[PDB]
Formats: structure tokens, C-alpha cells, sequence
RNA sequence: GCUCGUGUCGUGAGAUGUUGGGUUAAGUCCCGCAACGAGCGCAACCCUUGUUCACUGUUGCCAGCACGUUAUGGUGGGGACUCAGUGGAGACCGCCGGGGUCAACUCGGAGGAAGGUGGGGAUGACGUCAAGUCAUCAUGCCCCUUAUGUCCAGGGCUUCACGCAUGCUACAAUGGCUGGUACAGAGAGUGGCGAGCCUGUGAGGGUGAGCGAAUCUCGGAAAGCCGGUCUCAGUUCGGAUUGGGGUCUGCAACUCGACCUCAUGAAGUCGGAGUCGCUAGUAAUCGCAGAUCAGCAACGCUGCGGUGAAUACGUUCCCGGGGC
């Protein structure tokens, strides 16, 4: 029951917010499933590392997009107002499945 | 020629990234809108000295950073130029942005203020082997662990060019845990452009 | 000297992007992997030995049943992950009769062969294309 | 690029097969990549510069 | 290399036939990294030897690598202005990876139509002491003796 | 490896440090020493892989428990196993023995997933080549300004007596064809990935769920194994070329797209002098995915796993480099 997905780039501030909202769910009684990791987005992108006529030499670069699950098995209106009002770090996203 | 930008090679290492917001299906506009921003803010603030723009997003509203070393300028009176530089960011943009303008704690330490002032120095036509040691002097009497100028060009007006350098101290490239600041500059001279580089070893970081 | 301990055990094995979840338990000594035989699922004497030697060099012989789950790599990275599973099942199963020779027969170790990943400006992890001189 | 080329390919084409991509910063026309608008060289020094998000080195 | 002598894989036995020669011949087959199909011929070889004489086919196959074991073999040398064919006593380990290889060879290169059973009558040929490889053993050999006088070259 | 501060030597450029002995992958350390120090490089810190623990348990997993349409962890449920991803542990010549004047190191052994840098990546010192880029961008000066700006249609960048270079497919039987049947990883997706069903020889078309995705789709892995068949034939090898009939994308496939199908069936019998890559999960081969991209000339590029070798006596010779 309710779905909370949490998507970043900095894993720091992804477990962060996900302790911030269980924290939060849990000072509002609403006992919740743990956040669970879901697999790493891992996109990659390799570039000619020079301008002109150099493409043995090359540079890779990465953009992982970290991903966890949170589930608020207790339904708690109260919950459910402090989970659309509290703030968030800007890098990381909310996604609240009702 | 064959050196990585150390920002870049710590990056997620040691030093953390200018823009923090998350977004899968605007990303190429939103990064867009990013470099309309810094270059806007670049080319109508050489006066008070970028350190660097932070830019974050959280709902269709930008927050901007701005670390300056000088934010008189920034701030005009009474917040005048402050309230006009917003509201040409949101000409520009279109979203609402919330601007702020910190300080530099030490400009002579921090490396892109004093690429800013060695490149201003060399467009004034100021011996330039004088100002790379009054840079260096002033970094070390602040209290920077090391020290590295570099600056390319048509140094002095002359013909061929020049690749002089000074520093002192240590400066090790190679640690990743080694808190390395890097500015870079350009003189723009009667006789092309003057390219600076400054490497600022702060410290040693977990 | 004392032939062992016959006593149910499990383990896992890994070799090569392999894995495999052992479970060893006294029986007549039959096999099924992913629910077929070891006969279907291993289907040639090529590498049947190297997952039925760990019995042969431990003191226990065909006499003792196992059940496999095995998952990713190839036929012969399976054989390898299944292998040191059965060898890691003894081990703790019997770590003081079996543990010596098993371990001695190098088998209580996962090898970290792994392929080598690609490289720009190389045609595979190692081979360059055709260096031509003028 | 050219001044006259980037806004050309900035407004609507006559058929819509005719469009393309260009780097939204550069203008350069090759080696531009969806993700992130951008192109080769744009991404490199961008990247290293650090305001694209999430985008890091890699090292595998 | 320039460091030091190299460590050496160790050698598996075959699982069928219980002996390493085996193994070291399927390897040596092995063509296109298909152990398999590599071993396929092999062993549809040994049956077929062991078809055709009772004796066991390992045991032919250690004869025929016996027959076909080179003793001494010269290698080029520098001094001077000419070239010289300086004869040098071969190792067990170097003498029967010759023999394998010379072996494997040759049944490559018989007019037969499969390689199966082309390895399978090479092998019968070397361990009566007839074929190919043989042949080139001999003449290895006479070559060596030949150019025998340079035996005094050896460091 | 390249240097510096101070000292010292020399009239001076300069030298010493940085030579010597030993060692190391390493100017890595050790010993002695007119040197005493420091800096950039080496190493380590970072990423990934190999072992393990704690935490969490969906979209992942199913050992024990209860049903499921027969059936699908489909179900309640479970923290065991696997995995996912955060934080820890682990390797340090640390222990044992020998060598090593000792000392650095070195050899052997135990423990261990891993032992002497465990494998791989990122990282490229002072500088060299007036090396490449004024065409990514930026810019000094010079030049164009009813044109060297700029818009458009058509053409060209795809030409072809030739030469070189990098590849692909081959020349077959360790193979071709055909039926059946196993085992991956890493990735991508809303103008997108598209299942299922119907239709067509097929490319495809028509309907069309599901999935912004550990859920749904791409999806089939191929090599391999097993059965049948071809029987050494310029072939049931090879698939170039050429003729016919098509499909799809696109305003539009003549120049100049991919693909399907029918027919055609070229050179090629393992390649002269010469030359290239590779020391292990490497070479060899086998398929898969992505970027760009309406489509695609991609056999390219960057990755991914599957199968998986032979050999290294050695430094004499060839090429490049290092100390004196
Ligand atoms: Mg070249
Ligand atoms: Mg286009
Ligand atoms: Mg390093
Ligand atoms: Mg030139
Ligand atoms: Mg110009
Ligand atoms: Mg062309
Ligand atoms: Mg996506
Ligand atoms: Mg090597
Ligand atoms: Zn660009």
C-alpha cells in the first residue's frame, strides 16, 4: 500500500531522503516497509577525447540514476500530509503511487 | 596537452557537481536552459568575479547560486541590480528563479578568482612574471599547501608564444583525495588571448 | 582416517558469471540439476568429472544425493560454479575429514578468470587491430 | 556553426524528415546525442566541468 | 622473456582414457576453441584404433608419440657472417609437444576424407613406424646428424 | 624520469645531491656517500572484478507452511539460499623457515576466496615533434560586403584505365543443409519497445494488450549437443554479379537506401617478396546490445557474455627504450 519511489544520482542522498521519509511515516505512527535498492540505471556514453582526427583515445563517462522502494502499509491521512508538504533535497525526486 | 581538468577527474571523488536536479524527459532542455543561464550570467558579470553558478531545481523554479567574490556589483544599491539580473533570468528563462550571491571566504585562494585576476592583470599590460609571483606570494601568505600558474600565449605582445610557468609548494595532480582547486582564464589582449591556468592545492580531503 | 561424515549440507558456487545453489543430502547417490538429470542437463562425459570428482576425492562416494539450482554462464562456467558448490557442501559438512585433501586438490577456491572487458582502440580486450607502416 | 545554419535548423522544416539535431550550445552539427542535446566535444568539457548531473567518469 | 622462465599450466588427464596424452592431443586438435568437436574426433579415433587392433589405444598412442619423438633437432645460429644449423638435444616435455604437433599435422594434411579417422590411421602408420610424421622425424634426425660438427656451439 | 632550495667544488659554463653496492614493476627501497632536503612523476587514495558479514525484501528470490483450473512464487507468507545496493571486514611479506654482513629485498610453507602489485580501468612527470585542429568553440591581423552574406530547387560529396590501407565473406567435411533440443551477460524503450491472434512463401500488413519499465517488450542467444542427409565434386563449397516480382521508411529511394522473394551462380583449391596481433579466461572463434539514427549502405565503433587454446629453453640477433 502506497508506493514511494525515489530516484537520484548521489546514492548519499538517496539513502538520505529515504531515512528522512521512513523517519517521518514512522513519528506519524504508519509502520513501513524498508527501502528496498532496485537496480542502478547505468547509461554510458564513450566520446573522442579530442577534437579533430583522434579517435584511438577516448574518454567514457557514466550517469547513474539510483533507485529505491519504499511502502507505507498504514494508510494514516496524517501520513499522507506530512508526505506531500515535507521538503526534499533538490538532486533526488518523489514519485507517490496512491 | 595530455592533462585531465582535475575538477572532472574528482568529480563524485572528492568534488561535487554544480547542478543538482533530476529530470528523464526535459534533461537536453533543462541543460539548455542551464547554459543560456551561465553564459548570460558570465557575460554580463565579469565584474564581480564568478567563482562558480550553482543551479538547482526543484518544480518548474530555479534556484541560482552565485559565488562571487564582489557582489557589490551583484547587489547594486539596494538590491537594484540584484532585482534586475532576476528579472532577466526569468526574461530568459520562462520559470520562476530564486537567486542568492555568497562570498568567496579567501579570493586569493580560490583558484578561478585568481585566474579572474592574473588575466585582468595581463589585459592591463602588466609584466606578467610580476603578476604570477603576486599571485603566488598572496596564495601562500593566505595559506594554500601549493601553488601552480601557468600562462600560454602571446605573452609580453611578442611573436611566438610562451608557455611560462611558476609554483611553489605542492601540487600533487595525481591524488584523488588531494583537494585540488583548478581556474582557468582568458586575457583578452590587443594581441589575441592570453590563456591562464591555476592550480590551488587547499588541502588533503577524505 | 575416518571416512567422513555422510550429514546433510548446502552451499554455493560461483565460476566464471555462474552460480549455483548446492544442496547436499544423504541418498543413493542420484542427481537432478534444474530439476532434469545430471544426464539431461550435463549431457556429455566433456565435463560430468569435474562436478563428480569433488565426491571422488572427498571420502563420500556416489552414495550421496544432491540437487542443484543453476543460473547464468555457459555449460562449462555451470560446471566450474557446481563444482566448487559441492566442494564448498563438504567442506562445511565435514570440515576436518575432507577439508585437507579438498582444499589441497584446489578446489576450495574460486578462480577470478573473468573476460577481460574491451578497450578503445583495440579490436577485443588484448588484440590490436593491424599496426601498417607506411 | 554558422549563424544562418543554426537558426535554420532551429525552425520547423517544410518535411518533417528534413530536421536534425545540432549542438544546442555549439552548433555543431555531428555527434549530438539525444540524452542531453550537447555534442562530443560540448559533453567532454561539460562533463569534466560539472554541470551535467549525474554524468561522472568511467572506470569499469 | 627477458624476466624469467614462465609457469606452466598444468596439464588435465582425459576422463574417459585416464591420461594426460589425451588431453594434450584433443588440445592440440582443438581447432577454433571447439573442445568439444576437438574431442569428438579424438575419441572417435582411439575407438577406431582399438577397432582395429585389440591393443588398448592409449597405449598405441604412447607408441606412435614414442616413434615420432625427436631426440635432437638444430636451430639456427648467428655466428659469423653464415648461418649455422646448430644441433640441440630436445626435453621430454619439448620432444612430445613436437610429436603431438607434427602428429596433428600430418593427419591434417592425409588425402583421407575426415579428420577423425585421417588422425586415427596416422596414428596406426606412426606406431608401426610408417607415415609422415615419422618420416619427418627421420629426417630431422639426419639433419641433426648432418650438421653434427656444431655440437660444440651449445650454451 | 625531470628538477629545485641550501650547502659544497670549480674563474666559468657547470657539478654534487641524482655517482657507487644491493634490490625493485618503479629515482621502489636499502647500504655507503659533500651532501642535507624538498617537488613533480612511481606507489597509494578512486572505479570494477574475486571471498565474506550486517541491513533491507519489490518489480527480485522460494528452503519450511497453506492453495492454486492441470498449469505460472500465481497465491498468503518467508530472511534461509540467489540477487539487487548501501555500509563494513579481508592481504599487510602480516605469520613460519632459509637466503640476504645485516638491510631493503628474495625463496619456500601455512592459513586463506585471493600471496607477494591478485586481474582490469581511470590517472600520462619536465618536455619533445613551429605534431593536429582558425572546420566544435574562442580569437590577433588580413580579406568579402547587390557578395567570399543569405534563401531555394536540382546536382555533387557515391565518378573509375588504376595504387595503397583497414575490414568482412570465403575457398569447404573440425564442413554445408535440415529437424529437435540446452546454457548467457550487458544494455534500450512513450512519434518508443510491442507481445498475442489473424493474413502473406517471406520482408511485411491488419488489429493490438502490456510497459516510462528488476514488473512489459526488444527475446531468438549463436557456437554446442542429438537425429537425418550431402560424400571431396569448383560441389548441396562460395554468394559476387545480373534479370523478374515485391515490402518498408520518407514530400521523394533515377543518380544514391535497407530488406524480402524467384532465378542467375562469378573469382576463390589457402594466397609472391614482405608483413601483423596476442603470454590466459589472452589468442581463436560464437552470438548479443548500445550510440548516432525516419530509414540505412554498420562488415565500422564502443561494450557484453558463450566456448576456449598452444607456447615462452632463453637474450645471441631485429625494433623501441632505461642507468652508468
Ligand atoms: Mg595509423
Ligand atoms: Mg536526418
Ligand atoms: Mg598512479
Ligand atoms: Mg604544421
Ligand atoms: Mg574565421
Ligand atoms: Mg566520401
Ligand atoms: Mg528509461
Ligand atoms: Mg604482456
Ligand atoms: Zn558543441
Amino acid at each position: 500500500k502506497i508506493r514511494i519511489r525515489l530516484r537520484a544520482y548521489d546514492h548519499e542522498v538517496i539513502d538520505s531522503s529515504a531515512r528522512k521519509i521512513v523517519d517521518t511515516v514512522t513519528r506519524t505512527g504508519a509502520k513501513v516497509a524498508g527501502p528496498v535498492p532496485l537496480p542502478t540505471e547505468k547509461n554510458v556514453f564513450c566520446v573522442i577525447r579530442s577534437p579533430h582526427k583522434y579517435k584511438d583515445s577516448r574518454e567514457h563517462f557514466e550517469m547513474r540514476t539510483h533507485k529505491r522502494l519504499i511502502d507505507i502499509l498504514e494508510p494514516t491521512p496524517k501520513t499522507v500530509d506530512s508526505l506531500m508538504r515535507l521538503d526534499l533535497p533538490a538532486g533526488v525526486d518523489i514519485e507517490i503511487k496512491l | 596537452g595530455q592533462k585531465i581538468n582535475p575538477h572532472g577527474f574528482r568529480l563524485g571523488v572528492t568534488t561535487d557537481h554544480k547542478t543538482r536536479w533530476y529530470a528523464e524527459k526535459q534533461y537536453a532542455e533543462l541543460v539548455g536552459e542551464d547554459v543560456k543561464i551561465r553564459e548570460w550570467l558570465h557575460k554580463n558579470l565579469e565584474r564581480a568575479g564568478l567563482s562558480s553558478i550553482e543551479i538547482e531545481r526543484r518544480s518548474e523554479r530555479v534556484t541560482i547560486f552565485l559565488y562571487a567574490a564582489r557582489p557589490g556589483i551583484v547587489i547594486g544599491r539596494n538590491g537594484a541590480e540584484a532585482e534586475r539580473v532576476r528579472g532577466e533570468l526569468e526574461k530568459l528563462t520562462g520559470k520562476q528563479i530564486q537567486l542568492n550571491i555568497l562570498e568567496v571566504k579567501s579570493p586569493e585562494t580560490d583558484a578561478q578568482l585568481v585566474a579572474q585576476g592574473i588575466a585582468e592583470q595581463l589585459a592591463a599590460r602588466v609584466a606578467f612574471r610580476r603578476a604570477m609571483r603576486k599571485a603566488q606570494q598572496s596564495a601562500m601568505n593566505a595559506g594554500a599547501l601549493g601553488i601552480r600558474i601557468k600562462c600560454s600565449g602571446r605573452l609580453g605582445g611578442a611573436e611566438m608564444s610562451r608557455s611560462e610557468g611558476y609554483r611553489e609548494g605542492r601540487v600533487p595532480l595525481h591524488t584523488l583525495r588531494a583537494d585540488i582547486d583548478y581556474g582557468f582564464f582568458e586575457a583578452r589582449t590587443t594581441f589575441g588571448r592570453i590563456g591562464v591556468k591555476v592550480w590551488i592545492y587547499k588541502g588533503d580531503v577524505t | 582416517k575416518r571416512p567422513a561424515m555422510i550429514a546433510p549440507g548446502a552451499a554455493t558456487g560461483r565460476r566464471k558469471e555462474a552460480i549455483a545453489r548446492v544442496r547436499i543430502t544423504p541418498g543413493s547417490g542420484q542427481w537432478k540439476i534444474n530439476g532434469r538429470t545430471l544426464e539431461d542437463y550435463f549431457p556429455n562425459k566433456v565435463h560430468q568429472q569435474i562436478v563428480t570428482e569433488p565426491f571422488a576425492t572427498a571420502g563420500v562416494e556416489g552414495a550421496y544425493d544432491v540437487i542443484a539450482r543453476i543460473g547464468g554462464g555457459g555449460v562449462t562456467g555451470q560446471a566450474g560454479a557446481l563444482r566448487l558448490g559441492i566442494a564448498r557442501a563438504l567442506n562445511n559438512v565435514d570440515p576436518e575429514a575432507s577439508r585437507p585433501a579438498l582444499k589441497k586438490a584446489g578446489m576450495l577456491t574460486r578462480d577470478a578468470r573473468v573476460k577481460e572487458r574491451k578497450k578503445a582502440g583495440l579490436k577485443k580486450a588484448r588484440k590490436a587491430p593491424q599496426y601498417s607502416k607506411r | 556553426a554558422k549563424t544562418a545554419l543554426k537558426v535554420k535548423a532551429a525552425r520547423k522544416p517544410k518535411f518533417g524528415v528534413r530536421a536534425y539535431t545540432r549542438c544546442q550550445r555549439c552548433g555543431r552539427p555531428h555527434s549530438v546525442y539525444r540524452k542531453f542535446g550537447l555534442c562530443r566535444i560540448c559533453l567532454r568539457e561539460m562533463a569534466h566541468a560539472g554541470q551535467l548531473p549525474g554524468v561522472t567518469k568511467s572506470s569499469w | 622473456p627477458r624476466k624469467g622462465p614462465a609457469p606452466k599450466r598444468p596439464v588435465m588427464v582425459d576422463p574417459v582414457y585416464g591420461s594426460p596424452l589425451v588431453s594434450q592431443l584433443v588440445s592440440k586438435i582443438l581447432l577454433d576453441g571447439k573442445k568439444t568437436v576437438a574431442q569428438n574426433i579424438v575419441y572417435t579415433a582411439l575407438e577406431g584404433c582399438r577397432a582395429k587392433n585389440n591393443t588398448d589405444p592409449v597405449q598405441t598412442l604412447k607408441r606412435a608419440l614414442d616413434n615420432i619423438k625427436p631426440s635432437l633437432e638444430v636451430k639456427s645460429r648467428r655466428v659469423g657472417g653464415a648461418t649455422y644449423q646448430v644441433p640441440v638435444e630436445v626435453k621430454p616435455a619439448r620432444q612430445t609437444t613436437l610429436a603431438m604437433r607434427w602428429l596433428v599435422n600430418f593427419s591434417r594434411e592425409r588425402r583421407e576424407k575426415t579428420m577423425a579417422e585421417r588422425l586415427m590411421n596416422e596414428i596406426l602408420d606412426a606406431s608401426n613406424g610408417l607415415g609422415a610424421s615419422v618420416k619427418r622425424r627421420e629426417d630431422t634426425h639426419k639433419m641433426a646428424e648432418a650438421n653434427r660438427a656444431f655440437a660444440h656451439y651449445r650454451w
